[PDB]
């Protein structure tokens, strides 16, 4: 029974730093990649980040690159994304998704519940 | 026939959860049990089951003795490689199958298990060596490769490549580029007698 | 380097609709890996749509994919009441971060 | 010399194709078909085949040829071919992904299409779910859109699941008529009994 | 061997940004050189390897006499026709080999450099001609083919075609229609002064 859940945040002034972390249950977690999604108020939703398996890779979305950090414990088997300097337009919604990797190629199968973070 | 009756352990050198790599392809020997293979052959999943020396169909019924698998995994597009007197990177300088081979190889599309979004990177395949590889031979050591004329002793610059080179298994990485787990059984018919085979 | 897709489609219940999603090179019209999920308000997206035409275990037959060139669509036939709900356009370019489209939301008259 | 001459005149000239939904399927067998007149004729439209060649079909045998005919539109021709999609393509009459036949197809304006109107000819336009290859349907129970449950009564979020296509002299070459038929070759096990004239 | 040092020109021809389309495969004749087949022996990017009537390895003790170089483009899972004693579409109506073949066929997919988004159609080949080509014949006419009765002449009538036709490669083709570049070795151990030969000594 696959499940992910987000602690999240909430309310933070511009220009601080923010810390979110995504957790996972019913699959081994470190077989899997991950990837932090955004939907911003009245836009279409689009990538913010990508953790491969085992974290030695990283990927970042152009226009948020450079400000954004994503790590994974897998002994914990938990998942973190740090901001710094938040900007006004990155008010919105994160969902920490699962990565089909060899299953549904090129697809997110399970989707957490995702948190909303204003600014 | 022999009265043991203890089933061959197939499924867990088949359902292994990790495969080695071709360069240290992983050896078994199987004997003193009773094996079927008819489950083997019936199952669909296994993309290629080619045989040479011994029909499928018949092996239920030949007894054969000390039984050995030999599994990896490989790219998918040289799948062809492994067989007898196919010559090529994989067949020369990884694993070379004798010319008077008797046994099956099996070979399946693995790329739900061993390609992954970051890259596999912890397969790797020998692309430098000396000389080709003699039948069934594994050469594991590693040191450096030497094609500059000079005395390169530990130092990877130029004109030294080091012999091990890493496969890029992706789950988008095409369909030839897919990795393909691959699990060769050899068999042989000695002045000995048998330890295992199909039940009657 | 959002793919592009109409903003809003509509049709009575029964009929057919539609549904378009542009790129380029290296996008849809290049790798056939094109996936189309749908985000219900307040509810976890879910793929509908995975590899351009496959569909995932348990979603109706109603939902067929396509293909042409460098543009895929969607094609929902008899619609009802439960597809009033977004749907969404991914793309897996050269890099792994992925394009995703436009919202596109379906409306059907009541 | 040569005999039985396969009843293909019966299934093309015919007088009351039969419609979409409904799609007719005669059956040949035990016979020695001559395909030679059917690819000379130049009034059919449409002659493209799937595997065999059409010029090569007389050098050829099969244990089976199955004739379905019926009349469509014009602009939705194309609609009559492995992996297509579409109205006749789901609802009416889908093609296997894999195909080993041809398809004819050829404007009917003159024959049907009265100038009033014609209304004889139904395709099936709601449905629940996809057809499988060579699949008929005469269902004929009110289709459910909605929530609420349809009594058997037409109304609102209830239609009755037959369209009547409506044809008429100066639709235009798009809308007018088309006499389509597809022949399927079976070449099961069973041996061989149609075959060319030689 | 004979007192002979020079290159043969393998590497333009396996690296010409120009393939003929299959019904005019382009030919050059290979003589007065030291071949070293290896090198491409060892390139490892050649999806497809196969010798007739000589082994690979052997190749480099060989001494042959001429070498032809035939290069075209074909089809992904057409490839396997090119070979000897084969029948089908196109080793039968474009490129005939002769059933005692004696050299080489190398084919590696080119889907990247050749199909270009939207369809390529610069590469055509023959689709219907009156009969089987011969050994190593090549057929540049494009009379217009009459598959029917009516003797037209000059018209694409109803039963009249245009003999070629175009392949149409797009990258967003599953292996199989992707274009594949084919080139064909043909050597002959013909007993005249060996010309070309292999680096010994
Ligand atoms: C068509 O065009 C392509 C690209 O222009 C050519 O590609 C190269 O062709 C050469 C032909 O000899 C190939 O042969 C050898 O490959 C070796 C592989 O090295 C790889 O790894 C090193 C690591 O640093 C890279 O630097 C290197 O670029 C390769 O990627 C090379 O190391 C060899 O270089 C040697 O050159 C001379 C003589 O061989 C030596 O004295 C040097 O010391 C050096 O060791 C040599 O290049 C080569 O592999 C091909 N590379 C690629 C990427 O394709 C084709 O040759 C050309 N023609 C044809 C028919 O394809
Ligand atoms: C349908 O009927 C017409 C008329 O009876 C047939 O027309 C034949 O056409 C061929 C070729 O033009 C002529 O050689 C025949 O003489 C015509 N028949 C007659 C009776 O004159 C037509 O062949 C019929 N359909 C089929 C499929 O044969
Ligand atoms: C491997 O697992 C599959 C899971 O369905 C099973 O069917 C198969 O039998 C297993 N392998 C063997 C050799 O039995």
């Amino acid at each position: 029974q696959v499940q992910l859940v987000e602690s999240g945040g909430g309310v933070v002034q511009p220009g601080r730093s923010l810390r979110l972390s995504c957790a996972a249950s019913g699959f081994t977690f470190s077989d899997y990649a991950i990837h932090w999604v955004r939907q911003a108020p009245g836009r279409g939703l689009e990538p913010v980040a990508l953790i491969s398996y085992d974290g030695n890779n990283k990927y970042y979305a152009d226009s948020v690159k450079g400000r954004f950090t994503i790590s994974r414990d897998n002994s914990k088997n938990v998942l973190y994304l740090q901001m710094n300097s938040l900007r006004a337009d990155d008010t919105a919604v994160y969902y920490c998704a699962r990565d089909a990797e060899g299953g549904w190629v090129a697809a997110l199968d399970y989707w957490g519940q995702g948190t909303l973070v204003t600014v | 026939f022999p009265n043991i009756t203890n089933l061959c352990p197939f499924g867990e050198v088949f359902n292994a959860t990790r495969f080695a790599s071709v360069y240290a392809w992983n050896r078994k020997r199987i004997s003193n049990c009773v094996a079927d293979y008819s489950v083997l052959y019936n199952s669909a999943s296994f993309s290629t089951f080619k045989c040479y020396g011994v029909s499928p169909t018949k092996l239920n019924d030949l007894c054969f003795t000390n039984v050995y698998a030999d599994s990896f995994v490989i790219r998918g597009d040289e799948v062809r490689q492994i067989a007898p007197g196919q010559t090529g990177k994989i067949a020369d300088y990884n694993y070379k199958l004798p010319d008077d081979f008797t046994g099956c190889v099996i070979a399946w599309n693995s790329n739900n298990l061993d390609s992954k979004v970051g890259g596999n990177y912890n397969y790797l395949y020998r692309l430098f060596r000396k000389s080709n590889l003699k039948p069934f031979e594994r050469d594991i050591s590693t040191e450096i490769y030497q094609a500059g004329s000079t005395p390169c002793n530990g130092v990877e610059g130029f004109n030294c490549y080091f012999p091990l080179q890493s496969y890029g298994f992706q789950p988008t990485n095409g369909v030839g580029y897919q990795p393909y787990r691959v699990v060769v059984l050899s068999f042989e018919l000695l002045h000995a007698p048998a330890t295992v085979c199909g039940p009657k | 380097s959002a793919l592009t897709q109409p903003r809003s489609v509509s049709g009575s219940p029964g009929q057919s609709v539609t549904i378009s999603c542009t790129g380029t090179s290296s996008d849809v019209g290049g790798y056939n890996y094109v996936s189309w999920y749908q985000h219900h308000p307040g509810k976890a997206p879910k793929v509908m749509i995975y590899e351009v035409s496959k569909r995932p275990s348990g979603v109706p037959d109603r939902f067929s994919g396509s293909k042409s060139g460098t543009t895929a669509s969607l094609t929902i036939s008899g619609l009802q009441a439960e597809d009033e709900a977004d749907y969404y356009c991914c793309s897996y370019a050269g890099t792994y971060p992925y394009v995703f489209g436009t919202g596109t939301k379906v409306t059907v008259l009541g």
